[PDB]
RNA sequence: UCGCGGCUUAAUGACCGCGACCUCGCCCGGUAGCCCUGCCGGGGGCUCACCGGAAGCGGGGACACA
RNA sequence: CAGGCCUUGACAUGCUAGGGAACCCGGGUGAAAGCCUGGGGUGCCCCGCGAGGGGAGCCCUAGCACAGGUGCUGCAUGGCCGUCGUCAGCUCGUGCCGUGAGGUGUUGGGUUAAGUCCCGCAACGAGCGCAACCCCCGCCGUUAGUUGCCAGCGGUUCGGCCGGGCACUCUAACGGGACUGCCCGCGAAAGCGGGAGGAAGGAGGGGACGACGUCUGGUCAGCAUGGCCCUUACGGCCUGGGCGACACACGUGCUACAAUGCCCACUACAAAGCGAUGCCACCCGGCAACGGGGAGCUAAUCGCAAAAAGGUGGGCCCAGUUCGGAUUGGGGUCUGCAACCCGACCCCAUGAAGCCGGAAUCGCUAGUAAUCGCGGAUCAGCCAUGCCGCGGUGAAUACG
């Protein structure tokens, strides 16, 4: 029904804040999907690393963002309840949308 | 190029309007190259600027689809 | 390579004739990476081969090999003053590569225009005995085995 | 010449073709990223320093 | 029922469901040789079960994805092999002397900077 | 080949299109 | 042209980014704009007590800017209002609610970031240079750490040539990633030049 | 966190013995926000986040939910 | 660079101070900047129905310290980097020897990618290096399924589109797996030659990683910075030009010089990506670039998007040609205030040099070379054939 959206950008602590989620929709109330890892995306960037004469051999870093997608499919207040009230993430955007 | 516009100034095209007054004066110091010669305007020499000085073009009927700064040239050896 | 034998990659069996020469043949007719056209071109040369004449579509081909063959070549060694052109026996392992290069050369330097039938007017006067390819052998086996003076380096 | 023109890059009363972004901690004019506005060389001190969230080291 | 396999390839992937059946194959609702049409190398796919001996006895409906043409060919090729081995002790060792069941993992091979496909190195001044 | 400008690869090569490279 | 940034080899690993928050391209460069301009504040203002790292984190609309400080003796001040005023200061160039948390270092010499800057300050202080650094790699193995490596950069001593000092005790893996090595660098802006303070602390391994 | 002796030291340490203490309440007093029938003003709840007066302080060094 | 101009100035404040204090609207001169210029005129500190006055932000004037410098110096420097070179090394503690510099350790034979390891040894150890710890790509498993597939009665807009559903391919976490692990031959041991099983072999393949230091290497023009120099100019603003010029020379690439090739049509087959003032599906118009509607997308969901090479069957017929696409003229579309210097494309003419290249030289040891397209970055457009990545087809050889 309902998906909660998870990107981010630290897998370690973005599982940690969806098997947490995961396991609140279930203590509170009925059962709910689990984490579907749909794909990261990669933002790559290269940088000539030294400042004037190195264009030959650089540097090229990249950006994972981490989405993670979790399918709220009976949305009762009993889970609105422990869901949107008790919402904590570190550094992970949520986002609950249909 | 450039079919949605008459692509000339608004300072150029006031001083050829006001210039041609029935007849008038024929000094005109542009800056602005880019505008065009102003088609069924010519005839008033134009001090075209290509950074150094001011050449002084004399448009003619000839020259009236180009565009002002073909007539001031920027550089040497032709 | 310097420090180890350095094994050769080992190739594909070939689909209709199930043999490893013709597969070198498909590589050293491929150019820029275009095997599809290249072993294509190889199956319409066998169909002229069978058009012209009556022989299996393989057996001229690997007659035509061998009989450009060769044994003795010739390889420099500079070994002081006059840089040397000392002949030397070759290993079968390289006389296919030899064999085949000669052919592919031949046979786009042959002087019909089309693709299959250069192979194939190349491999009939190869497996023949009068051919470009093994106009190249006799002429690498008469530079070499004439320069027999100064086969004594062995190196 | 920078002084001046990393304020030019702030001021447009002018046309909107002059809006050329500059970098953001030094006041570079070229290999200015429209992701972070750091320049590349802002970039790689910054991304080394680890004060980019989520930048990191690549090898793929 | 489905003897089925996986396989992959070069970043051209391949699921195989040999079936009970006469004598064709078939890949992604279409036929094999309208997926493959005229190639010289497309009838190397099939080459486990020219092998294995075992053609008389097996369709093959495929879904193949991914990669190109020759690639999905050898996708194929091991297809069919880690197709057949699932349901079978003896048609296990035969593919050693074929090599039919290794993904052979030689992929496209990372560009390097400064370089222009991963070893091609510039040209050189040297003066 | 493809620094023509009126071709199939040539303008693939360029990457637009045209007449000679259309849409569908 | 050499040993690349022993934070940023780590970072993936054993180590946390020390800003870590999240948005897209539409407020990414706008977060750093203020998350560069808070650290220009503080580093620039609260170098007196010492901050070695501004870890500055936004879950939403909460700045966590939790800095790492040896003494706070003058980051929160007598009973705490200077952390007031600067509290005020950070909401002047960012609107949000700046929970500004400082939190001490457990052991002031296995910071990195502090023993560099001590050694800048005797550098500015004009002590002697290779007495300063091998007296503090002495006072980081007094503390306790597997190993230490005080480079500092030229113009040393009031010279002209600019030769390069450095000393070690212990062992300093910088091509293992799972070391840990800890890293501070800070410049000395004396009058002879600038002197460039590296230290690295290898602190506990895996 | 700071004086005085020393541990510890090279300036200086981190650490001890007292002292100038602190804040948090166990010691006291006031301010102020809601939870609401949608709009404020009159009874409870007590919360000191804020602040003045504090007998020893139980403590640590300079901080904060209901 | 040329010209118009501004001066404590685009700015960072901080002071003396009549003034206006937050600020909006224009007119004229002008290439613009600038300069000259007229109409509305401030909650608050406040004592205020008072006249108002001290006086708090901000802003303009006259000044002040000063700002500013892409001015010089990378032999004054930091930072960062290229480099010798991912090369196998450089050292130290202690002991010994030597008057000492300095050995020794680190030599020797063996061995590997390696100063890697073992056996002897005045050495015994240890540090940075190597290796490994990290990541991708390999196989397998657990979890998870708005991607994914017909296995299922079966609907059927007759379509992955759903109705049933996740089997898989996948996705991205967490795990396992490969270690000489086994066995044989050689070997003092390390290890080497081979075999088996395995998906994989003896660093499984690639990344990131680059020691003590050298080149007084490069960068004061990314920044920071000592010093000296400019301070109504070497600073600042703008308009226009230049950075694109061209007698030639060089370096790196791109297309070519063709029939394995080229042109038209048609049908396939990727990963990597990237997008709310953007991607633009799908129509209409225009041969076309594009233009006018407008769907979807906050993106494994919609889009760029066509993939190209391939394949299909039609043309060309060894021709400077239906090779080549440089040039020049014309018709135009977009971006942008602005395409003349100098943008990109579209179309129609033009059709040159060039028929595999001197002496020399470079690149490559496996998905590599070669050939083919695609994406991204910066970005209004773009110089892109470059760079950074992605995949498609995919060799020959390494005797030594
Ligand atoms: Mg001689
Ligand atoms: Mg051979
Ligand atoms: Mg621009
Ligand atoms: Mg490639
Ligand atoms: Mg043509
Ligand atoms: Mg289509
Ligand atoms: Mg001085
Ligand atoms: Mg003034
Ligand atoms: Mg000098
Ligand atoms: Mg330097
Ligand atoms: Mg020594
Ligand atoms: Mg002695
Ligand atoms: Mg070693
Ligand atoms: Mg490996
Ligand atoms: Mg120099
Ligand atoms: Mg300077
Ligand atoms: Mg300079
Ligand atoms: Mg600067
Ligand atoms: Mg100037
Ligand atoms: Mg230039
Ligand atoms: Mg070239
Ligand atoms: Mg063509
Ligand atoms: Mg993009
Ligand atoms: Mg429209
Ligand atoms: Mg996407
Ligand atoms: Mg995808
Ligand atoms: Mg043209
Ligand atoms: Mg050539
Ligand atoms: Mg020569
Ligand atoms: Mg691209
Ligand atoms: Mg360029
Ligand atoms: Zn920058």
């Amino acid at each position: 029904k309902i998906r909660i959206k998870l990107r981010g950008f630290d897998h370690k602590t973005l599982d940690a804040s969806a098997q947490k989620i995961v396991e609140a929709a279930r203590r509170s109330g009925a059962q709910v999907s689990g984490p579907i890892p749909l794909p990261t995306r990669v933002r790559r960037f290269t940088v000539i690393r030294g400042p004037f004469k190195h264009k030959d051999s650089r540097e090229h870093f990249e950006l994972r963002t981490h989405n993670r997608l979790v399918d709220i499919i009976n949305p009762n207040r009993k889970t609105i309840e422990q869901l949107m009230t008790l919402d904590l993430p570190t550094g992970v955007e949520i986002e609950i949308k249909t | 190029s450039l079919k949605k516009g008459v692509f000339v100034d608004d300072h150029l095209l006031e001083k050829v309007l006001e210039l041609n007054a029935k007849g008038e004066k024929r000094l005109i110091k542009t800056w602005s190259r880019r505008s065009t010669i102003v088609p069924e305007m010519v005839g008033h020499t134009i001090a075209v600027y290509n950074g150094k000085q001011h050449v002084p073009v004399y448009i003619t009927e000839n020259m009236v689809g180009h565009k002002l700064g073909e007539f001031a040239p920027t550089r040497t050896y032709r | 390579a310097r420090r180890r034998r350095a094994e050769v990659r080992q190739l594909q069996p070939d689909l209709v004739y199930g043999d490893v020469l013709v597969t070198a043949f498909i590589n050293k007719i491929m150019r820029d990476g275009k095997k599809n056209l290249a072993a294509r071109i190889f199956y319409d040369a066998c169909k002229i081969i069978q058009e012209k004449t009556g022989q299996e579509p393989l057996k001229v081909f690997k007659q035509a090999v061998e009989n450009v063959k060769p044994r003795m070549e010739v390889r420099s060694r500079r070994v002081g003053g006059a840089n040397y052109q000392v002949p030397m026996e070759v290993s079968p392992r390289r006389q296919q590569s030899l064999a085949l290069r000669w052919l592919v050369q031949a046979a786009n330097q042959r002087p019909e225009r089309r693709a299959a039938v250069r192979i194939a007017h190349e491999l009939m006067d190869a497996a023949e005995g009068k051919g470009g390819a093994v106009k190249k052998k006799e002429d690498v086996e008469r530079m070499a085995e004439a320069n027999r003076a100064y086969a004594h380096y062995r190196w | 010449a920078r002084k001046a023109l990393i304020e030019k890059a702030k001021r447009t009363p002018k046309f909107k073709v002059r809006a050329y972004t500059r970098c953001v901690r030094c006041g570079r004019a070229r290999s200015v990223y429209r992701f972070f506005g750091l320049c590349r060389i802002c970039l790689r001190e910054l991304a080394h320093k680890g004060q980019l969230p989520g930048v990191r080291k690549a090898s793929w | 029922e489905q003897y089925y396999g996986t396989g992959r390839r070069k970043e051209a992937v391949a699921r195989v469901f040999l079936r009970p059946g006469n004598g064709k194959v078939t890949v992604n609702g279409q036929d094999f040789n309208e997926y493959f049409q005229g190639l010289v190398r497309a009838v190397a796919a099939l080459e486990p079960l020219r092998a294995v001996d075992a053609l008389g006895r097996f369709d093959a409906y495929i879904t193949v994805r991914g990669g190109g043409k020759s690639g999905q060919i050898d996708a194929i090729k091991l297809g069919i092999a880690r197709a057949l081995v699932q349901y079978n002790p003896d048609y296990r060792a035969k593919l050693k002397p074929l090599g039919f069941l290794t993904r052979d993992a030689r992929v496209v091979e990372r560009k390097k900077y400064g370089k222009h496909k991963a070893r091609r190195a510039p040209q050189y001044s040297k003066r | 080949g493809k620094g023509d400008r009126r071709t199939r690869r040539g303008k693939i090569w360029r990457g637009t299109y045209g007449k000679y490279r259309p849409r569908k | 042209g050499n040993k690349i940034h022993p934070i940023g080899f780590r970072l993936g690993i054993t180590r946390d980014w020390e800003s870590r928050w999240y948005a897209g391209k539409k407020q990414y460069r706008h977060l750093l704009l203020e998350d560069q301009r808070i650290r220009g504040l503080l580093e620039k203002e609260l170098y007196s007590a010492g901050l070695a790292r501004v870890d500055i984190e936004r879950a939403a609309d909460n700045v966590a800017v939790t800095v790492h400080v040896a003494k706070p003796g003058v980051v929160i001040g007598r009973g705490g209002e200077r952390i007031r005023v600067l509290r005020e200061e950070l909401a002047k160039l960012t609107g949000k609610n700046v929970a500004l948390n400082v939190q001490e270092v457990q052991n002031p010499n296995l910071s990195a970031p502090l023993v560099a800057q001590r050694v800048a300050e005797q550098i500015e202080r004009r002590f002697a240079v290779r007495r300063a650094i091998k007296q503090a790699v002495q006072r980081v193995m007094e503390s306790g750490a597997k190993g230490a490596k005080v480079i500092v950069s030229g113009r040393i001593g009031g010279a002209e040539q600019a030769r390069t000092e450095w000393a070690a005790q212990g062992r300093v893996p910088l091509h293992t990633l799972r070391a840990n090595i800890d890293y501070g660098f800070a410049l000395a802006r004396t009058t002879y030049g600038v002197l460039g303070v590296k230290a690295y602390i290898f602190l506990g391994e895996v």
